[PDB]
């Protein structure tokens, strides 16, 4: 957006209320119509600036829904933002920390 | 708000067997027989083919000499849809579906003590977008705010349920009756005497839909 | 006639019914309740539904699962079937619309656990009363024979007329004298 | 000329002729033409008083000219002669007469127009489109008028006649 | 509803009869959709803005609209065998009330009717103008190369198809498909 | 993507050879064959 | 007396009256709709034998389902007026009955009624199919009853006079 | 805002004696451009619009008019700035506005025409735009405008036999007079006007 | 309904057409608009004369 | 009338008051709900769906 800066308040993750709400709903339709983990990586680092925990929790939640096959593009995209985020996570994001770990863990990567 | 795309274009499923997600019968060679009729100018356009066939005159013989349609389409309706039950309801033994939702005929309730519920607030007056409520209010001798007069005009209402949303006490609601056919166009200005007695008559299912709707949030 | 064709007569159903309830009942099941030929006391030939229930008016209502559409499962047979196009769906109490409606799956019942309300306020249900002489009839209308006492209180909401003295009166030069109306008291003259 | 007021939208006399077999010619101008109304132009426009004037009273004649076809259509001769109804419309201009602007005017003409193709073809009702030729103070030709008022009231100015008959509802 | 509604009344005009009762069935189920989410059949009031009344949505009601949506293909199918290729309503359709995507353009034709030029024109499908969750559910839109009335009809009949595929999609986007899996028996839990 | 074949949202794709059987013709209409067929049984 | 035969025939006559129902096929607004539902075959009118007729002189019911408009007024008089008697005259929703969500309006009139002399008033907007059923049915039923209301006196021989 | 878009300045660079006032915001479509346009350039830039090369391509998606006199801000009234359009409504009798949607371009352009003379009137475009003859009639009835050179100016969602302009904010909802039925003249007439107050 | 079952349809129906009024338009013609449906009802009720039921009947 | 959190004696007299013999007044069971937050009745619908028959 114009005049727009995306740095997070906290200084350690950005939050939905910062982003406008139709960045964060289109965002988090695009992650939901993703089927594959090519194109889900492209979304996420398309609009990793606006990306949040929410939203990333949301994406292994619908990959462990549709059963989409992890692959090459899964370990070498997806994995250094779940990497990065997981480490700037804190006690309040115990929900997305939770949710990331335990659809990992069913996908069984 | 928006977002920025990099791959515009949605790539198609990948179809190797080993790949999860194939269906090995999505596609049919008995039916899926589009390429034939694909390249025909006629279905682009008003051209006509370079070349003729005899299947064209076939195909005109077969409906003009003999109208297929007369027998085919016969045949497919009259005798076969009418083997279906009828999907006819008796209204004046049966009723059709309804759900708690629904919004019948106005009333107004009380507490289980027998107090109105009805404090002139006037939300419901303001609320109406056909002006169809009219409300005026004095205080009762034992000094509670209570309306002295509550009319609503069955005939300019329309019935979109306003008033029972913006109602903060649940006194008007409007209850699931809609046999309500008026003979007289007096009948339809509805009074307080009117919506107390609907109240009072409706109670029973009215309080056993609210319950459902109270707890549904739940 | 023939409440009961001679293919509904000739099944168990019709026979069992005839025992129990009697040749008047049976009969007249039909005439309660004109549906489908083959749903008289149910769409089952084995057996005729069990009643559900019935309401302060006689009314017994019934639920077979076995009709051949979906909109068919609860039906009500009316006490009063003088004549066709007779009953009509205003009869059903308050109970029992909702379920008819299929609204909720829960009828009343009477002497029982019920699983609606019964208050002290409460009255009985009641038909469509327009077209007859206790019909809804607004205050102040024409056919209200007590109109005057509505619109008389309606315009004195606004503006009340002064009553003025009728009859013989006392004079005291050019005056009449008489007493205040107010209600209040006029406690600084009194004391 | 393709215009409902051209004189090729004239009614034929017969089924194969127009009212000679020497000649060509039809009724336009005091009855409905034959082909309807599928677009009315706007007026061109006036920059002068005197040609909105000019419009006025040709739109005037027009009206005149049709009144009588009206009148029988309608079935509004008794209420009111044609020479009465042509006053009356008058009258209807003349309180319209101080308007002095151009653009004004030839809007007013146009929807004149419109009312009277309505009128001619009974797209409005006999008893809505009277309002306009019904007399201003006069009684209708049709009905027994009641001069109870002007008895009562006679050699009294208007004030007082209408401070006696009131302005409100007095039950209330 | 609508595309229903107006088949049938096509249908009716041009003399066709049964269609209106079979057309008015389905219309009558999406009729009891709507009051049993809003409590009104028909005037529904529901959407109102940045707010939802998300206690009337309810998962049984999504079944019931699968399964309409399942035997909405029958009526599909009912109407098209009688309609679709009877000479009669190929000859009463076929080669009326054609018009160019000029006239399209010209008048401001706009839908069912600009899609029969071939414009190619969808709200729905489109980047700057998209207003719900249609730009992210992958169905089709279809256009007739003659702007026929029978090209118009098929459109129609297409388009009540396809709006099954996107209620389908819609519902399965708030699916929860899968299911813990025992480590022992590899089986659901 | 639901438009195009082996999209990770079908799921009906597991043994329903004979489910689409009987659910799907299993004949191709040849262009000529019953205008063949009738004119010369009409003939004959 | 000709109560002797006139009596049973009266009775006659408004059982056939009765059972042959045919409204007007008149739609204005959504109302029209409804009006479908009730004749398509959830609700069917045929059971209760009303079926539609197009042209005004074939019709027995006036079913007044829509707004009315002041540009429309006159044309609904000149239907009631040229709908051969005996018939009867049914407003259908809120916009028919009195005006409904348009009664502020400067286009639309306050009720059908102003018009046209209304026999029953089905309150709805819209009203529900089965609304629209039950209030033809009671309409059917003071129809049939409307031949003999016990107007006239019985005599001391039972006889009306 | 996250598309390609471009300002429609081809009007303003061809018409060269036109100043440019333009606005677009995320209130409307990303692709959705508002341009002032004066009436006496109306007719002219209408015809250059439907046959341009890139403007070939548009239809008149919408047209009405808004009665502009009696707008007044009725909340946040400091926070008004000089480029809003807001500032055009203030003082002017009338502001009639057109809404186009262009294929080649993908985008919408609106224009809005002041009018300040009383009688309001402005060059009609239906002779241009074919669908522009019952939108024109529509406003015109409606607020009063007197369209020029148009191709019919009958009434079109008014009654017969009447001269009225309702929305107006002068004119009341509940109008000047209702219609009954008179049995003396055994028709339905119209006579004045009594309604109810809430 | 209509009679048990809708028995008494068509003799309801066919009672309810002659019960029906009949009014003619001023400006159509008296004679003809009576004159014309009575020489189809002649016309229509003496079409069962061409019919066989048998060899000779 | 009354809330579970007043006491079951008001509660109960309240009851009695407005005349209500339908409601579960049992001092000893209100006292048991006294403060106490749980959801609505339930009820078990058991398959399979057939329809009620008398066969005799
Ligand atoms: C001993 C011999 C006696 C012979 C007597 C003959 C005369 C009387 C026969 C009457 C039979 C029908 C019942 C009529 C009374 C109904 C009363 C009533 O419901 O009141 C409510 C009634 C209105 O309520 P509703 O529910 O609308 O009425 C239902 C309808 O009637 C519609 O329902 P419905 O039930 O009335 O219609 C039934 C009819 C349907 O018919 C039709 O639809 C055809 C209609 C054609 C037009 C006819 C027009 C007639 C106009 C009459 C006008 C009035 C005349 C009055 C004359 C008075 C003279 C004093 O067809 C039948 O079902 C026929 C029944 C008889 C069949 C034979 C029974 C035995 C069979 C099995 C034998 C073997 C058993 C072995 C057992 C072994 C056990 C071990 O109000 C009235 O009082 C009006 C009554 C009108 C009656 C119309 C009857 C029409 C048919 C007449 C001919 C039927 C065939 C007779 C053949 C006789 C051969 C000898
Ligand atoms: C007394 C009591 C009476 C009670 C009566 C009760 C009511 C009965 C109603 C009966 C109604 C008729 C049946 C309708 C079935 C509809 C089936 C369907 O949906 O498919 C339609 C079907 C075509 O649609 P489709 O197959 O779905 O098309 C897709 C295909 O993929 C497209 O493939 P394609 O286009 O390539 O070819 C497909 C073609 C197949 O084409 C071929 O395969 C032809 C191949 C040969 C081509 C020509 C080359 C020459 C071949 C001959 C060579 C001979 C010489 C060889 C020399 C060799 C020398 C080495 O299909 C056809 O067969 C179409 C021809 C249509 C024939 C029309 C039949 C009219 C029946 C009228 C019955 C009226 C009954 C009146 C009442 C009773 C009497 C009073 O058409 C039919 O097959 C019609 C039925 C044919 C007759 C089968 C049944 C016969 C028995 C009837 C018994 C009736 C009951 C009472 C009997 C008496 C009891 C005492
Ligand atoms: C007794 C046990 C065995 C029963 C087997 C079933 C047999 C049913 C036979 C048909 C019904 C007969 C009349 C039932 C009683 C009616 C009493 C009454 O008051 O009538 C008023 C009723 C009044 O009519 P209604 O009650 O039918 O309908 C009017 C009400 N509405 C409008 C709502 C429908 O009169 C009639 O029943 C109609 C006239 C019937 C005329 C024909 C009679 C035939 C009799 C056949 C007897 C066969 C017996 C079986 C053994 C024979 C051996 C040879
Ligand atoms: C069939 C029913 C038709 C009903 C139609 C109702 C609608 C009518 C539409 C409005 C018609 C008008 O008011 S059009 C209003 C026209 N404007 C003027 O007239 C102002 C300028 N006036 C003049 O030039 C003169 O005064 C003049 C009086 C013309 C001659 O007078 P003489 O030189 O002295
Ligand atoms: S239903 Fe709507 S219009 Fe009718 S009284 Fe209630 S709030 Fe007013
Ligand atoms: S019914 Fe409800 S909203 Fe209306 S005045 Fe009474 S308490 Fe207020
Ligand atoms: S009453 Fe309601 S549903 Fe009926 S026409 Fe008026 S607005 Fe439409």
């Amino acid at each position: 957006q114009r005049g727009r800066d995306y740095t997070p308040s906290n200084k350690k993750y950005l939050q939905p209320w910062e982003l406008e709400r139709k960045e964060y709903v289109e965002l988090s339709l695009a992650i939901q119509s993703a089927y594959s983990c090519k194109m889900l990586s492209e979304i996420l680092k398309d609009n990793l600036y606006m990306l949040t925990d929410y939203q990333l929790s949301f994406a292994m939640f619908h990959l462990w829904n549709h059963e989409i096959p992890i692959d090459n593009y899964f370990y070498n995209v997806i994995s250094p933002i779940l990497k990065e985020y997981i480490t700037r996570f804190d006690r309040e994001c115990n929900k997305s920390l939770a949710e990331i770990a335990t659809f990992l863990g069913r996908m069984n990567v | 708000g928006y977002i920025q795309r990099s791959n515009i274009h949605e790539e198609a499923p990948n179809t190797s067997v080993e790949a999860k997600h194939h269906n090995k019968t999505f596609y049919d060679p008995i039916l899926d027989i589009d390429e034939d009729l694909k390249d025909d100018i006629r279905l682009y356009g008003r051209d006509k083919p370079d070349e003729l066939d005899f299947t064209d005159v076939w195909e005109s013989s077969y409906q003009n000499i003999i109208c297929p349609e007369y027998f085919y389409h016969f045949w497919f309706c009259g005798i076969v849809y009418s083997f279906e039950p009828e999907w006819t309801i008796n209204y004046p033994f049966e009723k059709g579906p309804l759900s708690p939702l629904f919004r019948g005929e106005h009333a107004l309730r009380r507490y289980p003590t027998g107090e109105e519920r009805c404090i002139a607030c006037k939300l419901c007056q303001s609320a109406c977008p056909a002006r169809a409520i009219t409300i005026e209010t004095e205080p009762r001798p034992d000094g509670s705010r209570r309306t002295v007069r509550y009319d609503i005009d069955m005939t300019k209402c329309i019935y979109c349920g306003f008033c029972q949303e913006a109602c903060p006490v649940d006194a008007i609601v409007e209850g699931p009756n809609y046999e309500q056919t008026a003979y007289l166009h007096e009948d339809l200005f509805y009074d307080k005497y009117k919506l107390l007695e609907n109240g009072d008559k409706w109670e029973p299912q009215i309080a056993r839909n609210i319950e459902y709707l109270i707890n549904q949030p739940l | 006639l023939w409440s009961w064709t001679i293919n509904q007569m000739l099944t168990p159903k019709f026979w069992v019914h005839l025992r129990r309830e009697g040749f008047i009942k049976t009969w007249t099941r039909g005439h309660k309740a004109s549906r489908h030929a083959h749903y008289v006391g149910g769409n089952r030939t084995d057996g005729y539904t069990k009643q559900v229930g019935e309401d302060e008016f006689g009314n017994r209502y019934y639920e077979d699962f076995d009709v051949d559409h979906k909109n068919q499962r609860r039906w009500v047979e009316f006490s009063d079937y003088f004549m066709q196009m007779w009953s009509n769906g205003d009869k059903v109490p308050v109970g029992w619309h909702g379920w008819l409606s299929h609204q909720y799956d829960d009828f009343p019942t009477r002497t029982g656990n019920s699983a609606f309300v019964k208050h002290h306020y409460l009255k009985q249900h009641t038909a469509n009363l327009s077209n007859t002489p206790l019909n809804h009839v607004p205050q102040g209308a024409p056919q209200n024979l007590n109109r005057m006492r509505f619109i008389t209180a309606q315009r004195d909401r606004s503006r009340a007329p002064w009553q003025s003295p009728k009859g013989e009166g006392v004079f005291q030069g050019k005056k009449l004298i008489v007493a205040s109306n107010s209600p209040f008291i006029d406690d600084m003259s009194i004391r | 000329m393709n215009h409902y007021w051209g004189s090729s939208n004239t009614i034929p006399a017969s089924s194969t002729q127009n009212n000679n077999y020497f000649s060509g010619g039809g009724n336009n101008v005091t009855i409905r033409g034959n082909e309807i109304m599928e677009r009315l132009p706007s007026q061109t426009p006036s920059q002068n008083m005197v040609q909105a004037s000019m419009k006025t009273l040709r739109f005037y004649r027009k009206f005149c000219r049709l009144i009588p076809f009206i009148l029988r259509i309608h079935n509004i001769g008794t209420k009111f002669t044609a020479q009465q109804a042509m006053i009356n419309f008058g009258n209807y201009i003349r309180e319209r007469n101080h308007y002095r602007d151009p653009g004004l005017i030839d809007h007013r003409i146009q929807l004149g127009y419109e009312l009277l193709y309505e009128a001619e073809m009974h797209f409005s009702q006999h008893t809505i489109l009277m309002q306009y030729l019904s007399p201003y103070n006069t009684p209708l030709s049709d009905r027994g008028y009641s001069y109870l008022e002007k008895v009562k009231y006679g050699n009294k100015s208007k004030f007082l006649q209408g401070f006696y008959k009131g302005n409100k509802p007095t039950e209330f | 509803l609508n595309h229903l509604l107006a088949v049938a009344c096509h249908a009716l005009d041009v003399g066709s009869m049964s269609s209106v009762f079979w057309a008015f069935e389905e219309r009558e189920k999406l009729m009891e959709f709507y009051e049993r989410v809003c409590g009104a059949r028909m005037h529904a009031a529901f959407y109102r803005p940045n707010e939802v009344n998300l206690n009337a949505v309810s998962s049984f009601l999504m079944e019931d609209i699968l399964e309409f949506s399942r035997n909405f293909f029958t009526t599909l199918n009912e109407m098209h065998n009688v309609l679709t290729y009877n000479k009669i309503w190929k000859q009463r359709l076929i080669n009326i009330g054609t018009y160019s995507f000029q006239t399209c353009l010209d008048y401001g034709l706009t839908g069912v009717m600009a899609r029969s030029c071939g414009l190619k024109r969808d709200l729905r499908l489109s980047k700057t103008e998209t207003y719900a969750n249609y730009y992210y559910l992958n169905f089709r839109s279809y256009t007739g190369q003659h702007g026929d009335c029978y090209d118009r009809f098929l459109i129609r009949m297409n388009e009540m198809c396809e709006s099954l595929n996107i209620v389908n999609q819609s519902i399965n986007k708030i699916s929860k498909f899968n299911n813990i899996v025992s480590i022992n028996t590899k089986k659901n839990i | 993507r639901a438009d195009m074949a082996h999209s990770p949202f079908h799921k009906a794709i597991h043994d329903l050879e004979d489910k689409r059987s009987k659910l799907f013709p299993d004949r191709r209409r040849i262009p000529g064959r019953k205008a063949k067929l009738l004119l010369a049984a009409s003939l004959l | 007396r000709v109560d002797y035969i006139v009596t049973p025939i009266n009775a006659v006559v408004s059982w056939a009256r009765q059972g042959s129902f045919w409204p007007l096929t008149f739609g204005l607004a959504c109302c029209a709709v409804e009006m479908m539902h009730a004749t398509v075959s959830r609700y069917d009118f045929d059971r209760f034998g009303v079926i539609f007729r197009a042209t005004p002189r074939q019709a027995d019911l006036i079913l007044v389902a829509g707004t009315l408009t002041n540009k429309m007024a006159p044309g609904l008089r000149r239907l009631y007026e040229q709908t051969l008697d005996p018939k009867w005259v049914l407003s259908m929703g809120s916009c028919a009955n009195g005006g409904g969500y348009y009664h502020y309006s400067y286009s639309v009139v306050r009720g059908c009624n102003r018009i046209i002399p209304v026999d029953i008033y089905v309150p709805g907007c819209p009203p529900t199919a089965e609304a629209l059923m039950f209030g033809v049915l009671q309409l059917q039923k003071s129809l049939y009853r409307q031949i003999n209301e016990g107007e006239k006196k019985y005599n001391k021989k039972d006889l009306t006079y | 805002m996250q598309n390609k878009y471009m300002q429609p300045i081809q009007l303003f660079i061809v018409f060269e004696k036109l100043n440019s006032k333009m606005w677009i915001s995320k209130k409307l479509n990303s692709n959705h451009s508002i341009a002032l346009i004066p009436s006496n350039w109306f007719y002219s830039i209408n015809l250059f619009l439907k046959r341009e090369l890139l403007f070939s391509n548009i239809t008149l998606i919408e047209n009405s008019a808004i009665d502009t006199i009696s707008y007044n801000l009725e909340t946040n009234q400091n926070d008004l700035d000089k480029t809003n359009i807001e500032n055009y409504f203030f003082k002017n009798k009338m502001l009639v506005f057109y809404n186009y949607y262009n294929y080649f371009l993908k985008s919408k352009l609106t224009l809005f025409i002041i009018l300040n003379n009383l009688n309001k009137n402005i060059d009609s475009i239906d002779r241009i735009f074919a669908n522009a003859n019952w939108l024109e009639r529509e406003t015109s009835e409606m607020y009063g405008i007197n369209y020029k050179w148009k191709i019919d100016t009958r009434k079109l969602l008014l009654d017969y036999s009447k001269i009225e302009n309702p929305m107006l904010k002068e004119f009341q909802s509940e109008g000047t007079q209702d219609a009954f039925y008179n049995i003396f003249e055994n028709q339905v007439v119209v006579l004045k006007n009594e309604t109810v107050e809430l | 309904y209509v009679g048990y079952r809708g028995r008494l349809q068509y003799i309801a129906d066919a009672l309810k057409l002659f019960i029906k009024g009949i009014v003619v338009p001023e400006g159509s013609n008296k004679f003809w608009f009576v004159a014309i449906p009575s020489a189809a009802g002649a016309i229509c009720y003496t079409f069962w004369i061409n019919s066989m039921w048998g060899p000779s009947v | 009338a009354l809330d579970n959190s007043f006491s079951p004696e008001n509660i109960a007299q309240v009851q009695s008051s407005i005349g209500d013999k339908v409601t579960n007044i049992d001092t000893k069971a209100l006292a048991l709900n006294h403060q106490t937050e749980e959801y609505h009745k339930t009820s078990k619908l058991v398959y399979p769906i057939r329809t009620n028959l008398v066969v005799e």
